[PDB]
């Protein structure tokens, strides 16, 4: 792809979440989101492959009938008030449509059956951008529209989320897989604290991005897709298998590390409201996706693996990857935890 | 880095530098085919830039400081232990010939990074498109089992899919008893223990296979041992080709580019080499692999990235 | 110096306490004011502990 | 608590700027001198606790759990030193590091005046433990081990950050100072059964509780000596010190929830034993042992009076010590024979004679000879049962009897009879070796002396 | 055949070419260092003067500031005819009982 | 000589060590200026003087 | 929660209330864990490009320390302001509701009887 | 005697489609 056409759309996928983010009319709501996926589907298919383009027409179709299901929403909302305003939803039918669409668009449980296959077929950056960026509008207008969004629904998509995402990430070998299982897992985290206290879902977004984009950019700077070749990273670059260590643990949720930070603060503010079964079994769920993190950790940095002959070239060349903000967001993804008040910032 | 993205945009454009000397050749024969000093006179005649034929040490000449390194540091394979026994138990005959393969690799990499960054030409000597030869030669005589085949076929289907085929291969017919008097004049007393099935192999893998494969996507010249001495005539040979078949001809600025961004980053150039195919002739055990690790990063100017070696006399490290 | 390590743990205690007792000067509301230790002070002295 | 941990951390650069040949050294001399510091926290009044800031303080429960804590980084530094002798430099840096920092854990762990702060640091004393048992563990089933020693402790205490973060919308607060005042009882419902669950499972665990007790009989034995040393000594105790915080809560609803796991550890000390009279491997028995251990530890603290909790604070301390070298003897034959199998290596007193005195030392303390501070503590653990139940002294004794069955039993295989006869790399024993045994054992004995220092807050 | 691996090597010996060896490291000089190390740190400083710190405990948790100040209590109310000791540990003056 | 080839990090780019410098130094001048315009800011609002 | 609050005036990260409050100090535990952030992003920069850790780039290290720092003073101030506005709330809206918030009659022990459960 | 590490037939348990 031409750099200059790559910056412009990519500036493009940014505009159409910006959009989605500042304004105040439905109509350029559905633009944004429309914008985003028309600028994001070139991203996917980079590399001009089957499985890129399998990965783009499951994702445009899933997209699709989201972005169809949300100006439906819309309309309805224009039957029962009259007006356009990003708010409240006057219409339990419209607030129906309007969490499904988003549920749909973040691939949360039982809509999230094209997030671990798309994200398999398009390379890791596209992945990176899917997983991370991908997740900033609709849980922007899922912030917005909370005054009418069913309590039954939305904890039923997290809890189910959760769990689905919990078992998902155990039969998987391929990275890309595990992140996706960890994506839908971690969405019913946010969604599950939303009509709670939405600040709680805006740290736990935080978080989640930074150490997804860690993973990302370490698989990345590795050049790995699966286990077994994550695997080899201790005879190639050492510290590598360190940093995706301890972001992995970080992941699972273990203090004192910064991933316990979003789930110890969801506990925090759903116990408040006299709900103690569901943050416990939801904690209790998280405990696969520490199994399977924990499983990444034996392949890779706690035990050594098998390597091969041809190794012994690749000692003798340095990455001159751009492994941008790496540094940065491993310190960020682990040792924020005795920044936990900072929080407070995004109320 | 020096070429990036950046560069593509504010100008540095690689068919400013293409001209029509621009050609990727590569010389291809038998093992005493004497194709060297022919490669080196169309080198010399055409105004290019020869590379010599990637040994065990081609690593070891691009990185450090150019001297050899031990074989235990790269290769961990001998040519002479192979010539010895070829059908020996350690398994050096297909680790030999996979380390040859990504030495081949690199060497590739190197000459479209040289052709692309430069605008010059490039004479290689038995290239990646010839190196699967000596892959089905080991194989036919029994040197090597299948699934040894079956890993180099899946290294390079994933590897020699990425890279665009040269302009010119320049095959030298010589016969297999020619050949032989020649290993026997040479004098080296592990060459003169390879059989004449070996020889015989060769060429027929080369006359089946590689030239019939060649003539579709790029333009084969061939010689034979006395018209390939006159270095004119195929000389002249090559600067009246009429270049209209292979995948050459649709390069735009963007295909090089990309081309240019992946020949540069020599360790998604090695990526596939070592893929986890648990094959027990180049598989290394752990403790094997960390033992032999720790003692390359002892190594003098290995121990950092080239420019931050005190050892070597590196200074301005803590302004780096 | 050349044994310059061998003052990191000892610095570090001298270092922790001296905030040990910096922070005793910040938890210092009821000093000379609880019921059982109030008193009038004695000349020379401002403060009961420091 | 801060003059301890800023030394801690300083341990750090100080493992990382030292020569080559010099990081064993220099950690060893500063961590015994953080050690010879530990004993500022003696400052205890019969009133008041010594309470330093708003997040930490020091009673006289967790001043002799810091005290071992502090003492036995040193101790594992010399223990670990030998097998790890051939290791990377990074690497062997990064293995102290993980002891150091578990330390680090540990003493702002029993400091911790608010309870979510012990749970942020209890739960963190999983990491460097479980990158210890996974990385420098030396068999197969060092991953397997660590995968039961993280997700026991987890699906343990995973309900109890749920019933802390409760008490802290309840009560307003989680500083154990002020629910020392604040505390209300604690009915009877099945809300407040369930709360009493999610208080104490967690801490059952990591005692551990009979028939909860399975991640430990791996996670010891699979260890390195250093994480069998920190495993045995202090991290089983995390689990008496949350109970002997928590269970201020949990009256008086604790009188009948505690009969179920007070007939789970009288019955599992008699069981445990047995299981160690028919042990084959080594360091499984001394982890058995453990679990015996343990068992009194956590009837006394189910049955709260002041004998059981002063009891059961003394004999956390000694089996601290006691089991920690044992593990230490185990290594010192392991290092010879590269066999943790116990019939494999016999007649040891005619090869190694002070050794075998080190053996016969630790095998008297293990069945707790008076007047060690392990018969202190079985002794009031025993007197507090009694008066609890009379028909408990049947248990109580036939734990004793099996105990010294084994301790005894343990020490005849190894030591007595005909030595192995195709043995024949049984080194003299280095003054490594020695040192660690004494280093064990000496403070151990002289705690017989002044005992009143390990009888905990209500000596 | 199995892939290639180093066979595992013999364990080593520090008397064979060290007999003096405390057994710290293989390097006579911080072998003997480290045996001074860590027997003056441990013993000479921390086993000895620790003894020494515990035994000369100011009044550990006032135990014997208890019994002086009970030895002046008794002492007290012997003189003037009070009993040793309440059953009332507060002045049931100052409880309100709840009525019935 | 060592190497072979020239390495890209053989000479320090001296116009970005240059630039990181005077950014580094930037930042920290502005936050004093801002840490003290801020105290002056908040005495001057609570009358502290 | 406080999203109607700070919905008047939008996109202020530090509004013209938050110059009342008393801003962090430069020597803030807070801000020298920001700096030690800096630090440490500055060594896993150096490692993993295979420079010395300590020693190569002191220009880079020192402006990831300052970096981490210049950012990390504003978020302090943002963070102590948005606690000032929680407090500041709360308080106002407890002194609104005299009847939700009832002064409570506080009985002493004398008076208040707690069932004695023994424990024996 | 020396430290576990994982061999081929460990491998390749982590080298399927799925686990
Ligand atoms: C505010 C939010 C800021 C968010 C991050 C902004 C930068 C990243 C985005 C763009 C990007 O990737 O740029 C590359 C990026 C470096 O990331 P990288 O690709 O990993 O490079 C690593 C190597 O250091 C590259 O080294 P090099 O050899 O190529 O050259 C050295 C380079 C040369 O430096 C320069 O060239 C700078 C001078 C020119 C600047 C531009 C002028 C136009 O200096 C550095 O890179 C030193 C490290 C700078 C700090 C990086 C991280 C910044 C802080 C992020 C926020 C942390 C918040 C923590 C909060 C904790 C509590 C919640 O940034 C820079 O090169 C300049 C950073 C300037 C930081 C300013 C902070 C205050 C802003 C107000
Ligand atoms: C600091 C922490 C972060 C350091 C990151 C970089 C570490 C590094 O590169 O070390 C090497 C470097 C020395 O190495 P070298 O000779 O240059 O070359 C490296 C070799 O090539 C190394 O040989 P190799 O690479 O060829 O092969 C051996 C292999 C060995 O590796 C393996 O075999 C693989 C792993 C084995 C198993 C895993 C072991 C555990 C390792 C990870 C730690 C996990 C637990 C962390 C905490 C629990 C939560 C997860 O890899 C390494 O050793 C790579 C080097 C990294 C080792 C240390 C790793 C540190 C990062 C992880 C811990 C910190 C971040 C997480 C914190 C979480 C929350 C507490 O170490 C140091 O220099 C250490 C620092 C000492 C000076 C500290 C000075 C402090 C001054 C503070 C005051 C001034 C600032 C004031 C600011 C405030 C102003 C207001
Ligand atoms: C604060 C100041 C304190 C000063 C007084 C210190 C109080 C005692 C401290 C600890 C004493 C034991 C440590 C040494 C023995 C371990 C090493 C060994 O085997 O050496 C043999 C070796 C001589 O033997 P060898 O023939 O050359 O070689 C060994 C053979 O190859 C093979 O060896 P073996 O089998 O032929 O000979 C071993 C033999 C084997 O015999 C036994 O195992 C039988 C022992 C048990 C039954 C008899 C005792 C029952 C309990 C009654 C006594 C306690 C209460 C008495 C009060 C009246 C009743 C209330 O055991 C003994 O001879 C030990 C004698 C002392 C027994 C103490 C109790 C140990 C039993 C287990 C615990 C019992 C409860 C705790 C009691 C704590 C009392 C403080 O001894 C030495 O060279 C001595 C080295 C220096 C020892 C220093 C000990 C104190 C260090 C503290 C330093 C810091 C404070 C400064 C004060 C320093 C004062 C000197
Ligand atoms: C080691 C592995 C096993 C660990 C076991 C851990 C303990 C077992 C029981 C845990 C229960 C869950 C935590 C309860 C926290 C109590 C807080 C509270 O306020 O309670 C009162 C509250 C009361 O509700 P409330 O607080 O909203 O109302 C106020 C109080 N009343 C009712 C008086 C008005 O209890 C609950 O809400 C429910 C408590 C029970 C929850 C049952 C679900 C979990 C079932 C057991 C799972 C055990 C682990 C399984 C997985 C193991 C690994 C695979
Ligand atoms: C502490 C919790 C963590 C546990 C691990 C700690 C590891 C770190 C270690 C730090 C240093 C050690 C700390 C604890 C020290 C304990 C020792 C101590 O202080 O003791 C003080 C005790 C205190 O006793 P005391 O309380 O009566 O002291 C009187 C008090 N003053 C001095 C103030 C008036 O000292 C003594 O008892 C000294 C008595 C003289 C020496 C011993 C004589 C008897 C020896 C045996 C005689 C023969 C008997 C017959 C048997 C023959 C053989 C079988
Ligand atoms: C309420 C919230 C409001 C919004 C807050 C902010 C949200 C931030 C969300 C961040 C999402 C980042 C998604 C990834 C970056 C997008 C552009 C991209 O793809 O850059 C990667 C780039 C592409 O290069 P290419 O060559 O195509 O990749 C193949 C590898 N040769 O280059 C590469 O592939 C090189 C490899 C390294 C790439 C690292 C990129 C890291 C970028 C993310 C940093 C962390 C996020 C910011 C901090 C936290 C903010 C919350
Ligand atoms: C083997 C693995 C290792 C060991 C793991 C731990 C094992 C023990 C953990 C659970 C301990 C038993 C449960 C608590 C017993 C204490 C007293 C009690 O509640 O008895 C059960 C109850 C008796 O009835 P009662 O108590 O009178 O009911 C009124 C309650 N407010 O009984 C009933 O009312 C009937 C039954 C009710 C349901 C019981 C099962 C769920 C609760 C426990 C979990
Ligand atoms: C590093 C972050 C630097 C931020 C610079 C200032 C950006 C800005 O103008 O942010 C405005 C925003 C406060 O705007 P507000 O109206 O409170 O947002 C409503 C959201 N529901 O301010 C913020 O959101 C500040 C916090 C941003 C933190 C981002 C990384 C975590
Ligand atoms: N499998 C193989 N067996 C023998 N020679 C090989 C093999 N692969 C590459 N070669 C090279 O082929 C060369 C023969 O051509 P020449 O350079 O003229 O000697 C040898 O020197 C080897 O370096």
């Amino acid at each position: 792809m031409n750099p200059i056409i790559l910056i412009i759309i990519l500036m493009t996928v940014m505009l159409g979440t910006i959009i989605v983010m500042i304004s105040t009319h439905w109509l350029l709501i559905w633009i944004g989101f429309e914008m985003n996926m028309l600028a994001i589907i070139p991203i996917m298919m980079k590399k001009h492959n089957p499985r890129a383009t399998e990965a783009s027409t499951k994702y445009f179709l899933t997209q699709s009938t989201a972005s169809m299901l949300l100006m439906m929403a819309i309309i309805i909302n224009l039957m029962f008030s009259g007006q356009w305003t990003v708010m409240k939803l006057f219409n339990p039918m419209a607030s129906m449509l309007m969490t499904m669409a988003l549920a749909m668009k973040l691939g949360m449980a039982p809509f999230h059956f094209w997030v671990p296959e798309v994200t398999q077929g398009i390379p890791l950056s596209s992945g990176l951008i899917l997983l991370t960026w991908q997740k900033l509008a609709p849980m922007s207008v899922l912030y917005q529209i909370l005054p009418s969004i069913n309590l039954d629904l939305i904890l039923t998509l997290s809890i189910l989320s959760i769990t689905i995402g919990g078992w998902g990430g155990l039969n998987q070998t391929q990275l890309r897989k595990i992140m996706a299982y960890s994506s839908i897992a971690h969405m019913g985290w946010m969604t599950a604290v939303l009509l709670y206290n939405p600040t709680m879902t805006l740290l736990n977004l935080i978080i989640y991005i930074i150490m997804t984009s860690t993973m990302f950019t370490l698989f990345m700077a590795n050049s790995t897709t699966t286990t077994l070749s994550l695997s080899h990273t201790w005879n190639k670059a050492p510290i590598m298998t360190i940093l995706v260590l301890i972001t992995l643990l970080s992941m699972g949720g273990l203090p004192p590390l910064s991933g316990f930070m979003p789930k110890w603060m969801i506990i925090q503010e759903m116990t408040k409201n006299d709900s103690i079964i569901l943050p416990t079994l939801m904690a209790i769920t998280a405990l696969l996706n520490l199994y399977f993190y924990m499983r990444l950790t034996y392949s890779t940095a706690l035990t050594m693996f098998p390597s091969t002959n041809n190794m012994k070239m690749k000692w003798q060349f340095p990455t001159t990857k751009r492994m941008t903000l790496l540094p940065t967001m491993t310190v960020l993804s682990t040792m924020l935890l005795p920044l936990t008040p900072i929080l407070s910032i995004l109320e | 880095l020096q070429y990036g993205p950046l560069a593509y945009i504010l100008g540095e454009k690689t068919t400013k530098k293409m001209t029509e000397n621009s050609k990727l050749i590569t010389v291809d024969g038998n093992i005493c085919s004497g194709k060297s000093k022919l490669a080196k006179e169309v080198a010399e005649k055409l105004g290019l830039k020869h590379f010599p034929e990637a040994g065990i040490h081609y690593a070891d000449s691009t990185t450090g400081d150019g001297k050899p390194l031990p074989v235990r540091f790269s290769g961990n394979c001998s040519l002479e232990k192979f010539y010895d026994d070829p059908k020996s138990n350690d398994g050096n005959s297909y680790r030999l010939q996979a380390w040859l393969y990504a030495s081949r690799l690199l060497q590739y990499a190197d000459a479209l990074e040289h052709l692309l960054s430069t605008g010059q030409g490039v004479v290689l000597e038995r290239s990646i498109y010839s190196d699967f030869v000596f892959l089905e030669a080991m194989y036919r005589q029994g040197f090597i089992r299948k699934q040894c085949v079956d890993h180099y076929n899946q290294v390079k289907k994933v590897t020699v899919c990425e890279y665009l085929p040269p302009h010119v291969v320049i095959y030298v017919d010589v016969p297999v008893s020619e050949v032989q008097s020649r290993i026997q004049k040479k004098g080296n007393p592990h060459e003169m223990k390879i059989t004449s099935a070996y020889l015989q192999d060769i060429e027929n893998v080369y006359k089946g296979t590689f030239l019939p494969e060649m003539s579709e996507k790029c333009e084969v010249l061939q010689y034979s041992a006395w018209e390939a001495e006159d270095a004119e005539k195929v000389v002249e040979d090559i600067q009246y080709l009429k270049y209209d078949k292979g995948p050459w001809l649709d390069q735009d600025d963007r295909k090089l580019h990309n081309l240019r961004m992946l020949v540069q980053d020599k360790l998604e150039v090695l990526n596939y080499t070592s893929i986890p195919v648990f094959l027990p002739e180049v598989t290394i055990g752990a403790h094997q692999s960390d033992r032999v690790f720790q003692e390359f990063t002892e190594l003098p100017g290995r121990k950092y990235r080239a420019g931050y070696n005190e050892d070597v006399g590196d200074k301005w490290i803590w302004l780096k | 110096r050349d044994h310059w390590i061998h003052v990191l743990v000892p610095v570090g205690f001298v270092f922790g306490y001296y905030l040990d007792r910096k922070n005793d000067e910040k938890l210092a509301a009821f000093r000379n004011k609880s019921l059982l230790y109030k008193r009038e002070l004695k000349p020379q002295e401002e403060v009961t502990w420091k | 608590m801060l003059k301890y941990i800023i030394p801690t951390m300083m341990l750090m650069p100080l493992t990382w700027l030292s020569k080559n040949s010099m990081i064993w050294i220099n950690t060893t001399l500063h961590s015994l001198l953080i050690s010879l510091t530990s004993l500022l926290l003696l400052n205890q009044f019969g009133d008041n606790s010594l309470n330093f800031s708003l997040t930490f303080f020091s009673d006289s429960l967790s001043t002799p759990l810091l005290i071992l804590t502090m003492w036995l980084l040193p101790l594992m530094l010399m223990a670990s030193q030998h097998h790890l002798s051939k290791e990377n430099l990074a690497r062997k840096k990064l293995f102290i590091s993980m002891l150091i920092l578990l330390q680090l854990f540990l003493i702002m762990t029993f400091t911790a005046t608010e309870l979510i702060f012990f749970y942020i640091m209890f739960e963190a004393t999983l990491v460097p433990t479980l990158i210890i048992i996974t990385r420098w563990g030396n068999q197969t089933e060092r991953l397997n081990a660590g995968l039961y020693f993280l997700f026991y402790t987890l699906a343990g205490s995973l309900p109890l950050l749920v019933a802390l973060i409760y008490i802290q919308n309840t009560m307003g607060s989680l500083n154990f100072l002020i629910l020392q005042y604040w505390v209300q009882p604690m009915p009877n419902s099945w809300s407040n059964t369930f709360m009493w669950l999610a208080c104490m499972m967690a801490f059952m665990v990591k005692m551990p509780l009979y028939g909860l007790h399975l991640w430990l009989p791996k996670a010891h034995v699979e260890a390195p000596i250093a994480g069998s040393m920190v495993l045995a000594a202090i991290l089983l105790k995390l689990g008496g010190y949350g109970m002997m915080r928590i269970t201020l809560l949990l009256n008086p609803i604790t009188d009948f929830m505690a009969y179920p796991f007070i007939m789970l550890s009288l019955w599992g000390m008699i069981m445990t034993s047995s299981i160690c009279l028919r042990q084959t491997d080594l360091k499984s028995l001394i982890a058995y042992s453990s679990v015996s251990h343990m068992a009194l530890v956590i009837v006394a603290i189910l049955i709260q009076t002041p004998w059981s909790y002063m009891g059961a604070t003394a004999l956390m301390i000694a089996h601290g010590l006691t089991s920690s070298m044992l593990f230490c003897l185990a290594n010192s034959n392991y290092e010879r024979v590269h066999s943790r199998t116990m019939i494999l290596a016999r007649g040891l007193q005619t090869l190694l004679p002070l050794m075998a005195a080190w053996w016969l030392l630790a095998s008297l303390t293990n069945l707790a000879l008076p007047p060690s501070i392990n018969l202190i503590g079985e002794l009031f653990v025993v007197m507090s049962t009694f008066s609890w139940s009379n028909i408990t002294i049947i248990l109580m004794g036939l734990n004793m009897v099996i105990t010294a069955l084994y301790s005894l039993y343990m020490l005849i295989t190894t030591q007595r009879g005909k030595h192995t006869h195709h043995i024949n790399n049984i080194l003299p024993s280095f003054t490594r070796e020695n040192a660690l045994m004494s280093l064990h054992m000496l403070p151990l004995l002289l705690l017989s002396l002044n005992p009143k220092i390990i009888l905990g807050p209500l000596y | 055949l199995r892939w290639q691996e180093d066979p595992e090597p013999e364990d080593e010996n520090l008397y064979e070419k060290n007999p003096d060896s405390h057994g710290y490291d293989k390097d006579p000089a911080v072998d003997v260092w480290n045996m001074r190390v860590v027997f003056f740190f441990g013993f000479s400083i921390v086993l000895v003067l620790g003894s020494t710190f515990v035994a000369y405990l100011p009044d550990y948790r006032m135990q014997e500031w208890a019994r002086r100040e009970a030895e002046r209590l008794v002492k007290y109310r012997e003189a003037h005819g009070l009993p040793l000791m309440e059953s009332n540990c507060f002045d049931p003056s100052k409880i309100q009982l709840p009525e019935d | 000589k060592f190497y072979i080839q020239e390495p890209p990090h053989g000479s320090p780019n001296w116009l970005k060590v240059g630039l990181t410098l005077g950014t580094s130094a930037f930042l920290w001048i502005y936050l004093i200026k801002q840490h003290n315009e801020d105290v002056l800011e908040y005495k001057r609002r609570n009358g502290l003087e | 929660m406080m999203t109607g609050r700070q919905a008047r005036a939008p996109l202020q990260f530090l509004p013209d209330e938050a110059r009342s409050l008393p801003p962090p100090k430069l020597t803030d535990p807070r801000l020298a864990y920001i700096g030690f952030l800096g630090y440490c992003s500055g060594l896993i920069d150096n490692a993993i490009r295979r420079r010395p850790v300590l020693s190569a780039g002191l220009h880079r290290q020192f402006l990831y320390i300052t970096s981490f720092v210049f950012v990390g003073y504003y978020l302090l101030k943002r963070q102590d302001y948005m606690y000032a506005v929680r407090d500041h709330d709360m308080f106002s809206y407890i002194k609104s509701h005299p009847e939700d918030f009832p002064e409570k009659d506080k009985k002493t022990y004398r008076e208040v009887f707690e069932e004695f459960h023994p424990v024996r | 005697a020396r430290q576990w590490q994982p061999d081929v037939e460990w491998a390749e348990q982590y080298g399927g489609a799925v686990m």
